[PDB]
């Protein structure tokens, strides 16, 4: 379904030269991946570790069709972002549901909605953020090696192509540049890493690794040293695109040069389907009997990137000024907890793992969302401070520095504790969603005697609470900068909106002021369902927990 | 729906009123005032049900609610005698925090009624919980909008008093959430009424008793953990400071009798000698150290330091009377430091605007009722009889004495050193010459709302203090269940 | 100054001086000879050495009941 | 007190209260009161949905305990030898 | 004078047969084994619960 | 003897004071050891406060006589202080120990 909706969107788009076609475009993509939804919740009725299709070269798991699903409503929700205008105008008088769904209302909006912004003018858009999700997808679903290296490439191509898109900003086209050159060099790795199994065990097939690893596993003439050596080759490359420590460089810069509805997209997108496909790749390869082989096992370089990307995304974010390059950083602590997860391999840790990944891929997203919404709401404020006036790619990057947020609970009250309870849920503060994460990998990774670990992992939270605590001062603790704007509200600045029936006869003519332009719908219902998960999740947890209870438990059913 | 689930159901409702009623009629803020007073008063109207109908010797946890559609966190609340006056207190005190800013905040006014009655919930929920990973989640949901309450309310150095209380907490929670997290995966639960049941090894005991107890140092806090107090405490708005003094402290003290006492007795027995050290070592440098504060919070903020070293050493004396002392103390300090933050930090600072001790002098001459009050809580504070503050020092110091003499020597010599920093402060603010004259205007003394919210906290310490049987009474059965030894020919009965 | 109007002060600059200075003294400690010893002092040996008395006599002694005749050595 | 069907059609109920605080939108205005049966109707259907999910969780998990006793009894048999 | 008038009208009298207002406050008060039934439950079925993820936590990779 | 009031059939202990024989995963069964082994100790120390209260109208009633009339008094309290307290059923609950050894 996905590969009918990339074609068929290519060939309507092919054929088009109109870019006010763009929000029509994204919103059959969201169309789209909900038929694509449906098709993948109509496969899970079978238990099995795995079931190999078109000629072994690809696998379907119950685990992989979780995560299908879940990319597909992650893209949805994202693609909300350039389906819908920023703003809309509400009133009183036509709020009933036979207003909305039998009568039309007309004022001038394309200055008030932004008809013309360029996030609403890029046919091509949803296409590529299509391509993205099907590397994705076709990554969790590989089975052979050289399956591995077209999808990585596939879902890599396709970032690379989304940073750049925006080609008049010079910001954009530096980000895109530098993600193509340092994640082409991770590229080799891949390839470097998955040329060198093939050349030692004569297969490119994962079944049949995992055979050789099994058999080479007992307690001579062709000790497999390989495998551990090739694959630890093979995760350096991986690592680079989830952005772990020491690898983790690029993404600070790529992220704050992009726009930020792209960041949205390619921040969150990217480590789900490298995680997940790592999870079962570590699962197969752990050796039992304690030989030569686990003394050289790769999955050591998964240990030391967390711990070195839980000490740089807590550390090097205490001095961070620009929001984005905060959220880089705070993902890339996250990350370290995740890899903790995967580097345990209990049923506890795999669990925590599964529980994770989704958590905080719902509340960065929450972030984003909210970051989003608070510079499309700035547009009926001024400022005079002479800092913001020297920011560059304002309109792809409304909101670039934490000082922007000063005061922002006198602007929107309740949208300022969203982002506060998000960024509460952040560093892990119970009863929030990310406390219970963070408890479920400390629990798993103490019960496998991961106690070094696990005492820096509460160490570097108390440093990463700090920056995250910062943010929240700037929003509640002082007064803001930006100030209401007096040409929207003058006493005499008014324009106007009729309202008309079905038969596009008048029915009554109203007044409108800049107070009646408020955020559309699709992005207060997301923040607010996903903030409602975040704070609520102790009273919702047995379906969301028993699913990767029983995920666990089919993965590792002897 | 249990009496226990109504406690924690009141708060959310004012919240709800207090946040939607101006769609229903601007709106004044006296209103707001009313919904969130009324909302605590039902709060203690049902606290107070709850105690007639509670039995004092039970062993079953009392006014629970079953569940059995198990999750993975289900929240059971139930309550026996260590937890019902605790809950009590919570009730008590809250109603009078929030007249002891009724005039005072004057900004955000919606937001510091909201953010105070969650804390009430939240607070609640602690001394309810039965079980112990439930303990911790409400033992730490009241950072965040305690880090908004002092950020939004407080005074000229709120920045740095609201991160050192937040992150002096988290940082011990965290290593007592790795202790919790090491029973729960031993036992498969920490549900109350089977981790007792429960017989940890030795050295696990030990590795679980350093986790637990750097925590319960932070929170005391011990004397070179309490930066954090001696900041937020003082920074903060005065209802915050009522709260953060009378309540937030007690959460430690009854995380000792649900924590370590019932499963860590062999670790708490082996290392009382260095728990007695840090009590002893606390009675002495904060006693020394208030002598000298020249900030009036400060000095009252510090007096709460040494207090609760003191029913610190009372809770590891696996005595009766020394565990018994320990609540009442505990219970005391909360109506005296109560008394006192409202003395100092909403009488005096609003009088005046600042907090240095060097400019009151002789205000007995032109306020005779504060000093009527402030006398009866400086002599509270200093423990002198009659006051519900003598029966729980002399109860804490007897158990800390009898279970090891050197630091209960050492402990009481806080007999002295309370009377002197609490006598002197009193003497440099009501005594000691005429009215200062650094004061221009003349200065009233307490009005009808000041009188009435220090009238009612000395009624409690003095009532409490002729007859602290009320509490003791609720207190025997229960408090015998966490003594941990035998008598030689007692034991074994066959 | 503040939210709500007090009274009148005459706010003497010395002594606000003197309560600022203070507040802000903990900014300019510096490790020293003396401050090493003293920090030394408080921190280490004073409490080490109720440690080492409430260890050696844990348990040395029991009051209840003592009669003539009997120690009140418990060790 | 953890009913998927209350909770869930509160939850609902608490989207639109948020959302409308978030849009700074007045709460309860009467020509938009429909939303909220709307929103608390959409949020008791996602709650009968996640009932039939937490029944076939259920047996699913009772299943997979059985077999856990069964491999480690066949097992201990196999040691009796 | 409201607490002497309160403390003789509550005594049990000559007799040892409790005040009209003194057994209503009993009746309420009742609990013969309601807390000791409710809790047995719930302990055994959190003892249970404990069980079931302790096999499925422990189970041979 | 005092008749056994209605308050005292509620509260009385159908249980020997012991840990021996009882099932610790059978709740109600252990949550009765623990009340029988409090309760006793409670009843033997409230033995200790009658006495003590005998000595003292036996002190008051015989003057300087009271350190040869009040003999038999001085030392039942003497053996109750001896024995006498509350010390929990924990240790006995966690800890097994035979005579037979
Ligand atoms: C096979 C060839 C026979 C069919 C091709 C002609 C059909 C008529 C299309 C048309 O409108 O002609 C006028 C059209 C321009 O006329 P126009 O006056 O400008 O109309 C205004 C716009 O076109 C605006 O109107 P439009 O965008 O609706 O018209 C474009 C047209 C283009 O759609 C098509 O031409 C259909 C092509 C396959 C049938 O329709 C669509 O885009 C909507 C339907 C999309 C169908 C996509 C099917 C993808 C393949 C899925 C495979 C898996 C299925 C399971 O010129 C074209 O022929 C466009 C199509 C390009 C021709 C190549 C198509 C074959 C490509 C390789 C085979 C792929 C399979
Ligand atoms: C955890 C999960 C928990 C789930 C349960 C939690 C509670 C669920 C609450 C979500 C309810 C959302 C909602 O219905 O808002 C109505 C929303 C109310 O917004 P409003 O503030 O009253 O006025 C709109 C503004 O004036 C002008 O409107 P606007 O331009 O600002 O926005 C346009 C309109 C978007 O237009 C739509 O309604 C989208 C329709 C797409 C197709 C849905 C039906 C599929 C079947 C078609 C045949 O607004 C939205 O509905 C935004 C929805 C965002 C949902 C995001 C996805 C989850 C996050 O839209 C309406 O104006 C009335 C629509 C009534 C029918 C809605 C479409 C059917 C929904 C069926 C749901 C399943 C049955
Ligand atoms: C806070 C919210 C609580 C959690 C929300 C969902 C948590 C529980 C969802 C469990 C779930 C959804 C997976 C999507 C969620 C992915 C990640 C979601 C984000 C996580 C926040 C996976 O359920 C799968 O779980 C796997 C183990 O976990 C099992 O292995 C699978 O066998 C099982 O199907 C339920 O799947 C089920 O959906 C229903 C359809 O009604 C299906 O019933 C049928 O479907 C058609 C025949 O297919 C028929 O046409 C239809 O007539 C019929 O009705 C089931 O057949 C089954 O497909
Ligand atoms: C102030 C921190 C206290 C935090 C509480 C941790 C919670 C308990 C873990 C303490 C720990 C390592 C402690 C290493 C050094 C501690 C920190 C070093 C200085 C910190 C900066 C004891 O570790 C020892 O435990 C002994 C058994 O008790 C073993 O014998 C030893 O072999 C083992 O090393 C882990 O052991 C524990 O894991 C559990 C399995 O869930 C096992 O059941 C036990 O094995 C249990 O004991
Ligand atoms: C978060 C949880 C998401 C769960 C989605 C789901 O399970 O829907 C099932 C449904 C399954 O539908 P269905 O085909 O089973 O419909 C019911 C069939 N009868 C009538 C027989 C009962 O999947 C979809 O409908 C796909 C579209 C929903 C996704 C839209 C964007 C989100
Ligand atoms: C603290 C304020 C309480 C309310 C203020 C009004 C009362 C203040 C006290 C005034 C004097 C009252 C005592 C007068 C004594 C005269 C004899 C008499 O009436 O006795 C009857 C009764 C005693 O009757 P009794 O002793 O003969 O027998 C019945 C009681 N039982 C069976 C339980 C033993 O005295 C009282 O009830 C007075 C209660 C006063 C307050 C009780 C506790 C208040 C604090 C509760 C919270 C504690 C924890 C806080 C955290
Ligand atoms: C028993 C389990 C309970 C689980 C949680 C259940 C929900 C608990 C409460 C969570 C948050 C609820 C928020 C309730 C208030 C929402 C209504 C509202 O809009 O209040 C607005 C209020 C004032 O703003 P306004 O009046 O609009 O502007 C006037 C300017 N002149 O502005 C405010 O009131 C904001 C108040 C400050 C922020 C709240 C305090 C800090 C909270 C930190 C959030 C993250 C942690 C969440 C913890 C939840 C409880 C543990
Ligand atoms: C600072 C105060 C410190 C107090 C410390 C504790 C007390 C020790 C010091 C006082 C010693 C004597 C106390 C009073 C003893 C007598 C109390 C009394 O009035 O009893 C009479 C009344 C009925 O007698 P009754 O108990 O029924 O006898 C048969 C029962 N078998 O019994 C009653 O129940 C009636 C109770 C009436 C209310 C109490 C009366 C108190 C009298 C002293 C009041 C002092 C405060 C004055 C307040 C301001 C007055 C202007
Ligand atoms: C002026 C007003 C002054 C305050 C008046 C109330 C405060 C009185 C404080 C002491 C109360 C003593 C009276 C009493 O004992 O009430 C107990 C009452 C009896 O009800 P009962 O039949 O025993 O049912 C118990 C089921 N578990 O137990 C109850 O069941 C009462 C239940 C109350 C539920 C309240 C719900 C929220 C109200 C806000």
């Amino acid at each position: 379904m996905i590969m009918i909706s990339i074609l068929s969107l290519l060939l309507s788009t092919s054929v088009t030269l109109r870019r006010d076609m763009s929000i029509l475009f994204n919103r059959i993509s969201i169309i789209a991946l909900a038929y694509c939804i449906l098709h993948d919740t109509m496969s899970l009725s079978f238990i099995s570790k795995g079931i190999g299709l078109h000629g072994g070269l690809l696998h379907i798991t119950n685990l992989t069709q979780i995560f299908h699903i879940f990319i597909f409503i992650i893209s949805i929700l994202i693609l909300q972002l350039t389906s819908f205008y920023p703003r809309k105008v509400w009133i009183p008088e036509y709020s009933s549901l036979k207003d909305i769904f039998f009568n039309k209302i007309l004022y001038y909006r394309t200055k008030i909605i932004n008809k013309m912004g360029e996030h609403m003018k890029i046919i091509e858009y949803p296409l590529i953020l299509l391509f993205v999700i099907s590397g994705a997808v076709f990554l969790i679903s590989t089975n052979d090696l050289v399956s591995i290296f077209l999808s990585i490439e596939l879902q890599s191509y396709g970032l690379y192509l989304l940073s750049t898109i925006y080609r008049n900003s010079e910001l954009s086209t530096t980000g895109g540049l530098i993600y193509f050159l340092l994640g082409g060099l991770s590229s080799c790795f891949i390839l470097l890493g998955t040329s060198l199994l093939y050349v030692n065990s004569g297969t490119t097939s994962l079944d049949g690794l995992y055979i050789l690893n099994s058999i080479s596993d007992v307690n001579s003439w062709y000790k497999p040293y390989y495998l551990n050596f090739s694959l630890l080759i093979f995760s350096i490359g991986f690592l680079f695109k989830v952005s772990a420590a020491p690898f983790h460089f690029w993404s600070p810069d790529v992220y704050d040069a992009i726009p930020t509805i792209v960041t949205t997209f390619v921040a969150i997108i990217a480590k789900i389907s490298i995680f997940i496909f790592l999870l079962e790749l570590v699962y197969y390869t752990n050796s039992n009997a304690n030989s030569y082989l686990s003394e050289f096992s790769w999955t050591y370089a998964l240990l030391i990137s967390s711990l070195l990307s839980l000490i740089i995304g807590t550390v090097v974010g205490l001095t961070q000024f620009r929001i984005k390059r905060l959220l880089a950083y705070s993902t890339i602590s996250h990350v370290g907890f995740i890899l903790l997860a995967l580097s345990v391999s209990s049923i506890e840790s795999t669990q925590a793992f599964i529980f994770y990944l989704i958590q905080y891929s719902i509340s960065n997203l929450n972030a984003f969302f909210i970051l989003i919404t608070i510079g499309f709401s700035l547009y009926g404020y001024v400022t005079n401070n002479k800092e913001y006036k020297s920011l560059l790619d304002k309109n792809n990057s409304p909101i670039q520095l934490i000082s922007q947020l000063k005061g922002y609970f006198y602007i929107n009250p309740l949208l300022s504790l969203s982002l506060a309870i998000t960024i509460f849920s952040f560093v892990g503060v119970p009863p929030l969603v990310g406390f219970f994460a963070k408890q479920m990998v400390l629990s798993a990774a103490l019960d496998n005697g991961y106690i070094f670990l696990s005492l820096i992992a509460i160490i570097t939270s108390v440093i990463g609470a700090v920056y995250y605590l910062n943010v929240i001062k700037e929003i509640f603790f002082y007064s803001p900068e930006h100030e209401v704007n007096p040409v929207l509200n003058e006493s005499d600045s008014n324009f106007s909106l009729r309202i008309l029936n079905e038969k596009n006869v008048l029915i009554r003519s109203v007044l409108l002021k800049g107070r009646n332009i408020f955020i559309s719908s699709p992005f207060s219902i997301t923040i607010s369902i996903i903030t409602n998960v975040i704070l609520l999740f102790i009273f919702m947890n047995k379906e969301w927990l028993s699913m990767g209870t029983i995920l666990v438990q089919i993965l590792f059913s002897a | 729906m249990s009496l226990l689930y109504v406690l924690l159901i009141i708060p959310i409702i004012g919240i709800f009123l207090i946040s939607t009623i101006d769609s229903f009629y601007f709106f004044n803020v006296s209103y707001y005032k009313k919904i969130a007073l009324i909302t605590t008063i039902l709060n203690l109207i049902v606290s107070l049900i709850i105690y007639i109908l509670f039995d004092f010797s039970n062993n079953q946890f009392q006014f629970i609610q079953e569940n059995l559609d198990l999750s993975f966190y289900d929240i059971y609340l139930g309550v026996d005698g260590v937890s019902i006056y605790f809950v009590l207190l919570t009730t008590i005190i809250m109603p009078i925090a929030l007249v002891s800013n009724w005039n005072s905040i004057t900004n955000n006014i919606k937001s510091y009624l909201i953010i105070m009655l969650l804390l009430e919930t939240l607070l609640l929920a602690v001394f309810l919980v039965l079980d112990v990973l439930l303990f911790y989640i409400f033992f730490e949901s009241i950072l965040p909008p305690l880090f908004i309450l002092i950020g939004l309310f407080g005074s000229s150095n709120k920045v740095r008093a609201s991160f050192y209380i937040f992150l002096y907490t988290l940082l011990g929670s965290l290593f007592l959430l790795l202790s919790i997290l090491t029973m729960s995966s031993i036992v498969g639960t920490t549900y109350f009424d089977v981790l007792l049941k429960s017989s940890f090894e030795y050295t696990t005991q030990l590795f679980l008793f350093f986790g637990i107890f750097i925590a319960f140092a932070v929170k005391t806090p011990v004397w070179g953990l309490n930066s954090w107090l001696l900041r937020a405490h003082v920074e903060s708005p005065l209802g915050g400071s009522i709260v953060l003094a009378a309540i937030v402290l007690k959460l430690s003290l009854y995380g000792v009798f649900r924590l370590i006492l019932p499963i860590l007795p062999q670790a708490s027995l082996n290392l009382t000698y260095i728990v007695y050290a840090i009590g002893a070592i606390t009675v002495l440098y904060a006693s020394f150290s208030t002598l000298r504060t020249v900030d009036v919070k400060e000095l009252i903020a510090y007096s709460s330091v040494a207090h609760a070293a003191i029913y610190l050493m009372g809770v590891f004396s696996n005595t009766i009377q020394g565990l018994e002392g320990a609540i009442l103390l505990g219970l005391a300090h909360g109506f005296v430091s109560s008394g006192l933050f409202i003395c100092a930090g909403g009488i005096l600072y609003d009088r005046t605007g600042t907090r240095l001790i060097y400019f009151f002098r002789g205000l007995t001459q032109i306020m005779p009722l504060f000093s009527l009050f402030f006398f009866i809580l400086c002599l509270g504070n200093a423990g002198t009889p009659l006051t519900l503050n003598f029966v729980g020092e002399f109860m804490s110091l007897y158990g800390t004495l009898e279970r090891l003499p050197i630091a209960g020597m050492l402990a009481s010599t806080s007999i002295i050193f309370s009377a002197a920093y609490s006598i002197y402060m009193y003497n440099r603010i009501a005594f000691g010459g005429s009215v200062s004259l650094y004061f221009i205007d003349c200065f009233r003394d307490l009005t009808k709302r000041e009188f009435f919210i220090l009238f009612t906290l000395v009624s409690f310490t003095v009532i409490l203090g002729i007859y602290p049987s009320f509490v003791l009474d609720g207190l025997h059965y229960n408090i015998s269940s966490v003594v941990y030894g035998i008598e030689p020919n007692a034991s074994y009965l066959t | 100054m503040a939210g709500l109007q007090h009274y009148k002060i005459a706010m003497d600059p010395a002594l606000v001086r003197l309560g600022s200075m203070i507040s802000n003294r903990y900014k300019y400690f510096r490790w020293t000879k003396r401050t090493a010893l003293v920090s030394f002092m408080y921190v280490v040996v004073v409490p080490s050495t109720i440690g080492y008395l409430a260890y050696k006599t844990d348990g040395l002694w029991d009051l209840r009941a003592k009669r003539r005749g009997d120690l009140i050595s418990e060790r | 007190m953890v009913n998927r069907i209350l909770f869930w059609t509160g939850f609902g109920l608490a989207v639109r209260f948020w959302q409308l605080g978030i849009e700074m939108r007045p709460f309860f205005n009467r020509k938009s009161l429909w939303a909220y049966p709307l929103f608390g109707g959409v949020g008791a259907s996602f709650g009968y949905w996640l009932q039939s999910i937490d029944e076939k969780q259920t047996k699913m998990l009772e299943e997979r305990k059985q077999a856990i006793l069964e491999k480690r009894a066949r097992r201990a048999q196999r040691q009796a030898e | 004078a409201s607490s002497f008038v309160i403390y003789n009208i509550s005594r049990p009298g000559p007799n040892g047969e409790p005040s009209s207002l003194h057994k209503w406050f009993s009746k309420i008060s009742d609990y013969k084994d309601e807390w000791e039934t409710r809790n047995t439950l719930m302990a055994a079925a959190l003892e249970q619960a404990a069980h079931d993820k302790h096999l499925l936590l422990t189970a041979e990779r | 003897p005092t008749p056994e009031s209605e308050a005292f059939l509620a509260k009385k202990p159908q249980v020997p004071p012991t840990f021996d024989g009882v099932d610790y995963e059978d709740n109600k069964r252990l949550k009765q050891a623990q009340d029988a082994i409090i309760r006793e100790q409670w009843v033997q120390v409230m033995m200790g406060r009658l006495v003590r209260e005998e000595l003292s109208k036996c002190y008051y009633r015989e003057g300087v006589n009271h350190l040869e009339k009040c003999g038999k008094l001085r030392e039942r309290y003497l053996q109750l202080l001896a024995n006498a307290k509350v010390k929990g059923y924990l240790f006995e609950q966690q800890n097994y120990w035979s005579k037979e050894n």
